């Protein structure tokens, strides 16, 4: 129930009873990583 | 004898307080629910022994020697 | 990535509370148990002494 | 907030977009449109270092570093709220599935031990007055 007193029953509605895909390496980094005169 | 049963009744009744657990803590559903039936059912039986188990001592058994001790003589 | 971070990073303060209310709940569970193996703890340490 | 979040959008989602112009003319170069090109590349200037200024008090959020890899494995968020929803069922049938266990265990309980002696007779008084 508890959602009762914890308030989420909006989003049990819409999240009670693709992702990714759906809206519509790289990690590693993210574990261990005149200018016109140039080029 | 008669002891070690009250003994073993002891026994029982902790054994009883677990594993009459033990598998609703680690959890045919509401026959679950007479496995629980039956657990106390179990757990019953038990009482039930203690109950009788009980009617058992007899209550002035100190001066049970000085009886003995006529006895001895006999 | 970024700004699926940006599309769907709107869900914070739920997000979390929901893995707290996970983690309260589980928590409740453990104390069952854990109750329980207490109990066996007594189960044959008492008993057998 | 959402207007700073909506600004990282529209903004820095246009400059999502941006990128899309700046491939789908790169593919094909004309010896000069690099000028258009690199007034795009421009745009990325005058986007990253403004971007930044975006960025730094854009709060590098905390990391909810495993939905993160849950979004980054691009699995979107509200699957999460549904997974820990999931359990939560779970968790609901164990609490209250043992609250059950309870009220027969009491209650069939209490029933062998009307059935049995129910004699905790003056003790009864918490017992029943209890029920």
């Amino acid at each position: 129930n508890l959602i009762t007193h914890y308030n989420l029953e909006q989003a049990y509605n819409k999240f009670c009873g693709e992702k990714l895909s759906n809206f519509l390496s790289l990690r590693s980094l993210i574990e261990k990583p005149g200018t016109m005169l140039a080029g | 004898d008669r002891l070690t049963q009250l003994q073993d009744a002891v026994n029982s009744l902790a054994d009883q307080f677990c594993n009459a657990i033990g598998v609703l803590q680690q959890c045919p559903t509401e026959e679950y629910a007479q496995l629980f039936a039956a657990l106390i059912a179990r757990t019953a039986k038990d009482i039930d022994v203690l109950i009788d188990s009980l009617p058992s001592e007899e209550s002035t058994a100190a001066l049970q020697a000085a009886s003995l001790y006529k006895l001895e003589e006999e | 990535r970024l700004l699926a971070l940006v599309k769907w990073a709107n869900n914070a303060g739920k997000v979390e509370k929901c893995a707290m209310i996970s983690s309260f709940l589980d928590q409740q569970a453990i104390l069952f148990v854990d109750t329980a193996d207490r109990l066996a703890s007594l189960a044959r340490d008492a008993l057998v002494h | 907030m959402a207007e700073k979040f909506d600004h990282l959008e529209e903004h820095l989602e246009k400059f999502v977009e941006n990128i899309r112009q700046l491939g789908i003319i790169v593919s094909d170069f004309q010896p000069s449109s690099q000028a258009g090109l690199n007034q795009k590349l421009n745009f990325i200037v005058t986007g990253l270092q403004d971007i930044d200024k975006c960025r730094q008090q854009l709060h590098d959020i905390t990391v909810p570093l495993e939905v993160f890899e849950y979004i980054d494995q691009g699995r979107n968020p509200q699957l999460y709220t549904k997974e820990c929803l999931e359990r939560a069922l779970a968790k609901n049938e164990q609490v209250k599935g043992k609250i059950d266990t309870m009220k027969k265990f009491k209650s069939l309980l209490i029933q062998e031990l009307s059935k049995v002696f129910p004699e905790d007779m003056a003790k009864y008084r918490s017992i029943r007055g209890e029920d």
